[PDB]
RNA sequence: GUAGCGAAAUUCCUUGUCGGGUAAGUUCCGACCUGCACGAAUGGAGUAACGAUUUCCCUACUGUCUCCACCAUGAACUCGGUGAAAUUGCAUUACGAGUAAAGAUGCUCGUUACGCGCAGCAGGACGGAAAGACCCCGGGACCUUUACUAUAGUUUGGUAUU
RNA sequence: CAAGGGUUCCAGGGUCAAGUUUGUCUGCCCUGGGUGAGUCGGGUCCUAAGGCGAGGCCGACAGGCGUAGUCGAUGGGUAACCAGUUGAUAUUCUGGUACCGGCUUGUCACCGCAAGCUGCGGAGGGACGCAGUGAGGUAGCUCAUCCCCGGUGAUGGUUGUCCGGGGCUAAGUGUGUGGACUGUCUGGUAGGUAAAUCCGCUGGGCGUGAAGGUUGAGGCAUGAUGGGGAGCCCAUGGUUGUGGGUGAGUGAGUGAUCCUGUACUGUCGAGAAAAGCUUCGUGAGCGAGGUGGCGGGUCCGCCCGUACCCUAAACCGACACUGGUGGAUAGGUAGAGUAUACCGAGGCGAUCGAGUGAAUCGUGGUGAAGGAACUCGGCAAAAUGCCCCCGUAACUUUGGGAUAAGGGGGACCUGAGCUGUCGUGCACCCGUGCGGUGUGGUGGCGGUGAGGGGCGCAGAGUCCAGGGGGAAACGACUGUUUACCAAAAACACAGGUCCGUGCGAAGUCGUAAGACGAUGUAUACGGACUGACUCCUGCCCGGUGCUGGAA
RNA sequence: GUCCGAACCCACUUCAGUUGAAAAUGGAGGGGAUGAGUUGUGGAUAGGGGUGAAAGGCCAAUCAAACACCGUGAUAGCUGG
């Protein structure tokens, strides 16, 4: 059937990209909290 | 007037639409039309902050003339009497004796060709406007402005009309066509003779979808609905709302007016009661 | 408690009573009113049309049935290849009448039974799967209100702005 | 093709693993290779929804909103086609022939408070719904005694039209047939943010009763002496390709979902924006007496994508999963059809098999007599089924009910006449040299056929394809709903009533500013209950609520 | 918001499946099929909140208050060890 997952490039950007995360302080607390935990992918 | 459509489908059966005869021209002024997105009654937080709102036909806004003292002095033929989606009034599009064209809500009466004019020394005309202290007593007026300047706001709807009873002192008395009675700045403007297509009140729209293709969204009654969602909501097979009737939010039926603001220019209260 | 309607999606008594339909009708359709406990915008009574709605009947039609038979196929079955699963205290795991935590393969007294496989059927192992969803007790959650205590909001007056 | 995937694509080597078996094989492993654009799809251009947002306003802080702006396709704008080639790429490479923008150059013509260029805006334009019919075309398809290239048949016949195949070419350019568009010349001018000679609004003169002009469905010409296209050659090389051998390009029927066409007609529910573009000036600067135009020549033209899968074994489902996945193309015969049956272009034989008349389960098939006796219940199945013609009830809101019900005919052979269209041809209007028009043609092709006839159990002979009627309850109706046990009598609904709201509306989101309501204004808006329609809607204000009043 | 009927959308009945081909499907029928239709792309609304033709439905395969992390080794007169 349909699957929740349905993907979108540009959709995926837009929500989980860098600048999307860069833009509210939450997001920028996120980055950082992935680099101090040493993610290689700090956001999508 | 009306043209009544024969039972041959349920949902045609009861309704009826208006002929359109008023009309001399079945298209808009090019020049005159923005885009009017339609909102689904969201808000700029984009919550629905009006429910009941949304989807039908795409229309685009017709920029009417509010004011009309810009061109105070300057005659106008009534170029056009059209449709206008946005309202439930005609409008009249006029040539002014200057290369001007302009819209106005289309008084009752008037037509193709005649020649509207505004200012304090216009003829008492339906369609010509003129600043209150010159309107005679008595006189049937729409698009009455509250506030000198700040453009029509009362009477406009189809069919409406505004009586012109009293001006004594600075104040000119009108009765507004809720009935109530009124006190506005003599020099406030308003156009002579009541709104056309006063007839349209008697539609019969006879279909859900005919609605639903004029903007509105199903109506979901609160007393079928759970408690959480309604004060109404909740009880075991059909109830009443368990309580006295009220709002969604919860507010008990009653006056919701402001009792202290422009209330010293009131004269009665609308008095719809029964 | 009016118009209207009433054994009704409401009638407990109840398969009420009478009438129709059947050879036979607790259902049905028309009546009666004795409305346990109808009723007028939580609308009353009707209503052509509409309905994968509910109910009754007639006709056509048939393996639905009397009453099943036969045919072909995908599994099943045999051979070669590949190869799981839930489950599992144990094992060389009968029946009868008993007995016992009151329903026994396992205890008593008897009876029967050579060892091991294959295809099958589901009576039992209180069979497997899910720390019963009913009940009660403890806790929680959400919901309600003329429960308690508060509060946003709305509103009153004072005072500052004055 | 898009989305998504990401090297799976190709060649060679490999058989541990993976593949529901085997495997020499692979979408697997290993190594190397493969994607070429001024025109295609995106960016360099434009905006929609929406996002962000200099200042700004709002908010203890954090933050919210928003102006000027600036982003943002799913839309607008925008110049190229055919053929050929590789193991793997092709509107990209190559061939042929075009187009667009620059730079530069040759030549001709022209300007000069007064060139031009660039900014800046004005206006025009871009620019828009849904439904329907018809007309003129073309693509396609069919047929052919016509033109080509073959064939003369394993078994009776098969040298005449008997059999098989083929009957082709683009963008661009020119032409201007249908069709469409369009009066002309001057004057004035409260408007178009600064202006306008470009617009808008108005005054006159003249004016066919259309005539020119402008335009451009197709056709023709050109592009094209080219390209493409079968079996004959000493030979090739023997699952091969080379050089010659390419032959034809006819006519009719039928006919679009395409073109004219945003046409035309109908219609209410009244159907984006902005830029490019044309023109107008000048609220800006540049700029010399140098530019700007029209034909001709040279060079420059950027970035990203381009392999491959893609109604799937490569995407979303943990799988190489009977599921889901947007768009384009989509031939023949029977048919109303994109249903269905059998076929075409093309692609597949499906990723464990071999057997064997067990019971049994699944999936189909048939059935004597009976025909709902089955069963909670006609559950399932059967019957009915198509087209044409005839005919059709209670009731009704006059529309319906209705395909009511209930009947007849259908295919095959022959076939008179009637028609669609074309036709060499007759005469004729000829504006002929018109790419024409009306009479008019023995005929070809197609459609339709009264009548007559044949055969069978059966002629809608297969697939396909309503059973019908009577009555009651509920809801008027079409719709909506518990994704994954309830599709209903529940929700919605059109209609109705009551209450609120005079506009900074009430109401709602928010701390606020703001916003929706609404660029709406009481014939409107919000809330509540009721739920088409018909006839109606009684009595009670004590309680509670609401409204008003204030001794 | 006509009728019959493919695509398309739906999900009424039945059978099968129910360690499935499939964590909701398949076969046979069935409803809508010019409309309150359906669908692609992008966008908006966020957890006591959204949205809801209203079923407490839905909000990333279990929603009478999502998910993740944190307070946290919550607490449990209860069950187990
Ligand atoms: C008519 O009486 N019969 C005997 C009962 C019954 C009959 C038919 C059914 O189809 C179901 C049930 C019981 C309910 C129980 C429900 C329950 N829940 C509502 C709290 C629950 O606890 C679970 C669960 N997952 O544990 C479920 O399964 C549940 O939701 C569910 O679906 C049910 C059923 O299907
Ligand atoms: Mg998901
Ligand atoms: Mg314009
Ligand atoms: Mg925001
Ligand atoms: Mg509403
Ligand atoms: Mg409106
Ligand atoms: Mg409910
Ligand atoms: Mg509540
Ligand atoms: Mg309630
Ligand atoms: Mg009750
Ligand atoms: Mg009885
Ligand atoms: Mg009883
Ligand atoms: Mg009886
Ligand atoms: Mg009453
Ligand atoms: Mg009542
Ligand atoms: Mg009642
Ligand atoms: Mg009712
Ligand atoms: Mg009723
Ligand atoms: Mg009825
Ligand atoms: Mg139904
Ligand atoms: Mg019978
Ligand atoms: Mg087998
Ligand atoms: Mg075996
Ligand atoms: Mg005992
Ligand atoms: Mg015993
Ligand atoms: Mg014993
Ligand atoms: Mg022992
Ligand atoms: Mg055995
Ligand atoms: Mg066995
Ligand atoms: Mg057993
Ligand atoms: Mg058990
Ligand atoms: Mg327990
Ligand atoms: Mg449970
Ligand atoms: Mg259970
Ligand atoms: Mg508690
Ligand atoms: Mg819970
Ligand atoms: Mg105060
Ligand atoms: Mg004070
Ligand atoms: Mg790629
Ligand atoms: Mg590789
Ligand atoms: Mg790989
Ligand atoms: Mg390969
Ligand atoms: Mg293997
Ligand atoms: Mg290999
Ligand atoms: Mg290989
Ligand atoms: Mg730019
Ligand atoms: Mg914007
Ligand atoms: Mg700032
Ligand atoms: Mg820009
Ligand atoms: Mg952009
Ligand atoms: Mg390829
Ligand atoms: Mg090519
Ligand atoms: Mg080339
Ligand atoms: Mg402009
Ligand atoms: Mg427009
Ligand atoms: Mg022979
Ligand atoms: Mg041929
Ligand atoms: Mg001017
Ligand atoms: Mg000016
Ligand atoms: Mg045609
Ligand atoms: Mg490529
Ligand atoms: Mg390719
Ligand atoms: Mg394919
Ligand atoms: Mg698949
Ligand atoms: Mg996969
Ligand atoms: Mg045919
Ligand atoms: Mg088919
Ligand atoms: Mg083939
Ligand atoms: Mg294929
Ligand atoms: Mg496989
Ligand atoms: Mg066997
Ligand atoms: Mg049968
Ligand atoms: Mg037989
Ligand atoms: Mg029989
Ligand atoms: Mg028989
Ligand atoms: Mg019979
Ligand atoms: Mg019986
Ligand atoms: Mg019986
Ligand atoms: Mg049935
Ligand atoms: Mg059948
Ligand atoms: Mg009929
Ligand atoms: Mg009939
Ligand atoms: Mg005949
Ligand atoms: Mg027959
Ligand atoms: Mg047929
Ligand atoms: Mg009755
Ligand atoms: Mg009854
Ligand atoms: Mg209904
Ligand atoms: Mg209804
Ligand atoms: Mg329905
Ligand atoms: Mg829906
Ligand atoms: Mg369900
Ligand atoms: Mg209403
Ligand atoms: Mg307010
Ligand atoms: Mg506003
Ligand atoms: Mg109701
Ligand atoms: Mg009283
Ligand atoms: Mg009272
Ligand atoms: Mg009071
Ligand atoms: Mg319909
Ligand atoms: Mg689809
Ligand atoms: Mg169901
Ligand atoms: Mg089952
Ligand atoms: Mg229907
Ligand atoms: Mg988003
Ligand atoms: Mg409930
Ligand atoms: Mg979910
Ligand atoms: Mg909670
Ligand atoms: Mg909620
Ligand atoms: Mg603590
Ligand atoms: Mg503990
Ligand atoms: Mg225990």
């Amino acid at each position: 059937m349909k699957r929740t997952f349905q993907p979108s490039n540009r959709r995926r950007a837009r929500n989980h990209g860098f600048r999307s995360r860069m833009s509210t302080r939450a997001g920028r607390s996120i980055l950082a909290a992935r680099r101090r935990k040493g993610r290689v992918n700090l956001s999508a | 007037g009306i043209r009544k459509y024969k039972p041959t489908t349920p949902g045609r059966r009861g309704s009826s639409v208006s002929d359109f005869v008023e009309l001399t021209r079945s298209t808009p002024e090019k020049s005159l039309l923005v885009a009017k997105p339609k909102t689904g009654g969201r808000n700029n937080t984009g919550r629905i902050t009006t429910r009941h709102i949304g989807g039908g036909h795409k229309q685009a806004y017709r920029i009417i003339d509010f004011k009309r003292y810009d061109k105070d002095g300057v005659p106008a033929k009534v170029a056009h009497i059209e449709y206008d989606p946005n309202r439930t009034a005609r409008i009249a599009l006029l040539h002014y004796a200057d290369g001007e064209k302009r819209y106005i809500i289309a008084p009752d009466g008037v037509g193709q060709g005649t020649v509207v004019v505004s200012g304090p020394e216009a003829d008492i005309k339906p369609g010509n406007n003129l600043p209150l202290r010159n309107i005679p007593v008595g006189t049937t007026v729409h698009a009455v402005e509250l506030r000198p300047g700040g453009g029509a706001k009362m009477g406009r709807s189809a069919g409406a009309s505004v009586q012109l009873v009293a001006r004594e002192g600075k104040y000119a008395t009108v009765r507004l066509p809720s009935g109530e009675m009124r006190m506005v700045d003599i020099r406030c403007r308003a156009t002579i003779g009541e709104v056309g297509n006063a007839e349209q009140i008697n539609i019969n729209w006879g279909k859900a979808g005919r609605n639903r293709w004029k903007g509105i969204r199903p109506t979901v009654r609160g007393v079928v609905m759970n408690p959480i969602d309604h004060p109404h909501g909740g009880g075991e097979g059909r109830t009443s709302g368990g309580r006295h009737p009220v709002s969604p939010w919860g507010k008990p039926e009653g006056r919701t007016r402001n009792k202290k603001k422009a209330s010293s220019r009131l004269i009665v209260r609308r008095r719809k009661s029964g």
